């Protein structure tokens, strides 16, 4: 998984 | 047992640096013997039991034992354990290549698929065959000898470069020292929680609970500039050297395999298939966001000229990289009446968690319960047991690591620790996940209050937790989140829509002092804010997607100048000279290389599944939620991404629900 860099 | 939990979680977190190195050598030998046994028997001796079943039984055992050795480098408190885990990750990664570049194992799997009735094995078994052959040809196993050795040599070096890349960002410790006067407009609950230096100044770290509150609230331009400078120059020197080697190695290995560019090599395994469709998706999307970008850039500039006129600051007439987050916050305050520091008073950490779990103990038909005195890697971690509501089947477990600390993972991701596949004895292994985020910490005697974007991240990362637990397959490589990396963000971004419903927020909201809910008209203001600054926020994500494509399609280019090129051409805000953003881009070394477009690509699918199924028949309807759990989460990697979408939507997806949710055509 992971998340966009805010 | 499929209905118990005792003995199914086999993960130990009390390993020492010596025990980690010892288990790495033991796991290599005991797996080398399995691959050698299959690779030593004759080609005419292969069968489903001694070849396919033998490899399938060792992959599930390897990836579970591997987890206890390559995960402490992300959550541990001992730098020696974080060092021993990083070295164990570099050794096991090279072992994965030596076992995958086997010509003997490849020659027998291809002969097994030919001399076997494919209609007699389960549909996932033959998918395991065609995907193993497809994964073998992508390693050049059908190429001549010395070509394979050159590919295997460059893959091993690319393995060490990507691990060192994230190791530099994880172990970064650069901080900044500011005085009370230089931290203007910052609330006192934030300033009183900082380490004070001898000169009566304060210390600021580059973690998310510190960088973002400064870039959104501090009214001193010099403070915001020096913060953005140190944040976009983390490991600028050491990672630029890694990037100047990792990118050419990917080009040389992609053309040895016959592919044009490295972007073409990774795209055929994604739902977008081709790179020409990705650039058409990103260019046509930024075309519609371009009018919104001009309008938002003009309002921010006028917002800056008036503050410089009032506060007496010098006005340069440009929107610098450090002025962005500061004035997008003011646009959220003025045009939508949203105070982030006041909204967090209604979102304490326990009320959000209690409402988040209850939201999915009804939508997906699950039963969550917390474990007391659980075996964890840090005292801040809690363990939960997931059970089916109707059948009582223990589906899996997951941990919660919600607070930042030293040496911890800086971003916010989910980690699949145990798969939900079948064991050699025929039993189903309990799946284990781990939610790792860096939320705000309790200060000023208040509970840990979360901003609305922190709750959006909480719901997002919990989607990967549900996709990991509900996934039940037969093989380890098809379980969990092992889908297309441009599709894995569909189940996570799908759950972000529950943070934008008025009735769903009313269940997630409770004031930390008197328990009063959020005002009715204020829920409307918060829901209406789902498209504030949507132009610049999404344009900046398109810039990252174009740079991700550009660095993998065109060779011999500086990553810093390529990022700055797409900044002033798409976003409109110029990149600060000297700041090397790609040197901090962790996605380029964490499996998202050449596939970062998958975030915006997956949003088209989640919006289409939410507006056409959930929002049409109630977002809390369990009949729709059960379809989503069985057709999207349960198959995992055993089905194609587009096949799971056609089974849930009963049609072909489109940008209809995606465009009107953004305010476009
Ligand atoms: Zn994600």
């Amino acid at each position: 998984p992971g998340f966009s860099p805010f | 047992s499929s209905y118990t939990v005792a003995g199914r979680n086999v993960l130990r977190w009390d390993l020492s640096p010596e025990q980690i190195k010892t288990r790495t050598e033991e796991l290599i030998v005991q797996t080398k013997q399995v691959y050698d046994a299959v690779g030593m028997l004759g080609i005419e001796e292969v069968t489903y039991e001694n070849c396919l079943q033998a490899l399938a039984d060792v992959e599930v055992k390897y990836i579970v034992e591997r987890t206890m050795l390559d995960f402490p480098q992300h959550v541990s408190s001992d730098k020696e354990v974080r060092a021993a885990s990083t070295e164990a990750d570099k050794r096991l990664s090279r072992f994965d290549i030596e076992m995958s570049m086997r010509g003997d194992i490849f020659e027998r799997i291809v002969h097994l698929q030919e001399t076997c009735d494919l209609g007699k094995i389960k549909p996932e078994a033959r998918r395991y065959l065609e995907k193993s052959i497809k994964m073998g040809k992508r390693n050049g196993l059908h190429l001549p000898e010395q070509v394979q050795n050159e590919i295997k040599s460059m893959k091993k070096r690319m393995s060490e470069l990507c691990i060192d890349f994230n190791k530099n960002l994880n172990e970064d410790d650069t901080f900044l020292v500011f005085s009370k006067a230089e931290l203007g407009a910052l609330p006192d609950d934030f300033i009183d929680s900082l380490e004070k230096t001898d000169d009566d100044k304060y210390k600021i770290t580059l973690k998310y609970p510190h960088y973002f509150p400064v870039m959104k609230k501090c009214c001193i331009p010099e403070t915001r500039r020096r913060m953005e400078m140190a944040f976009n120059t983390r490991c600028k020197e050491e990672n630029t050297i890694i990037l100047q080697q990792l990118l050419p190695l990917r080009t040389k290995v992609a053309k040895l395999l016959g592919y044009s560019t490295h972007a073409d090599f990774v795209l055929e395994m994604n739902t977008a298939k081709s790179t020409s469709r990705v650039t058409a998706f990103l260019d046509d999307l930024s075309q519609k966001l371009k009018p919104l970008g001009e309008a938002e850039r003009e309002f921010i500039l006028n917002l800056k000229k008036k503050e410089c006129k009032d506060r007496g600051f010098e006005y340069d007439g440009k929107i610098n990289a450090w002025d962005l987050y500061y004035y997008m916050t003011q646009t959220e305050e003025l045009k939508y009446s949203i105070d982030q520091e006041f909204l967090k008073e209604y979102f304490p950490i326990e009320v959000v968690t209690e409402g988040l779990l209850n939201t999915y103990q009804e939508l997906l038909g699950l039963s969550f319960e917390q474990m007391t005195d659980a075996h964890v890697w840090n005292k801040s971690v809690t363990l939960y047991t997931v059970k089916d509501k109707a059948t009582g089947e223990v589906l899996g477990q997951f941990y919660l690591d919600l607070y930042p600390r030293e040496g911890k993972y800086n971003h916010a991701a989910c980690f699949g620790l145990q798969p939900g596949c079948l064991l050699p004895d025929g039993s189903r292994m309990m799946a284990v996940a781990a939610l790792v985020v860096n939320f705000s910490q309790p200060v000023a005697g208040r509970p840990s209050l979360l901003r609305h974007d922190e709750v959006r991240t909480y719901f997002h990362e919990f989607g990967h937790v549900m996709h990991q637990i509900c996934a039940q397959t037969d093989f380890a490589r098809f379980s969990g989140t092992n889908v297309e990396t441009d599709f894995v963000e569909v189940p996570s971004q799908m759950l972000e829509n529950w943070v934008w419903d008025v009735d769903s927020l009313r269940r997630l909201s409770k004031h930390y002092k008197d328990g009063s809910p959020i005002a009715d008209d204020l829920l409307e203001k918060l829901v209406a804010s789902r498209l504030v600054n949507t132009g610049l926020l999404t344009l900046r994500q398109i810039v990252l997607s174009k740079v991700d494509q550009s660095l993998h399609t065109n060779t011999s280019l500086d990553a810093a100048s390529e990022y700055a090129k797409y900044c002033s051409e798409i976003l409109g805000v110029a990149a600060t000279p000297g700041t090397n953003m790609p040197a901090t881009f962790g996605h380029l070394a964490g499996g998202y290389d050449g596939q970062y477009y998958g975030y915006l690509w997956s949003e088209v699918f989640s919006m289409d599944m939410f507006y056409s199924c959930f929002k049409k028949e109630g977002i809390m309807n369990p009949e729709v939620g059960m379809k989503y759990r069985n057709l999207i989460l349960k198959p995992g990697g055993s089905l194609d991404g587009m096949d799971m979408l056609h089974n849930f939507l009963k049609r072909e997806p489109n940008q209809k629900a995606f465009l009107m949710s953004r305010g476009l055509h």
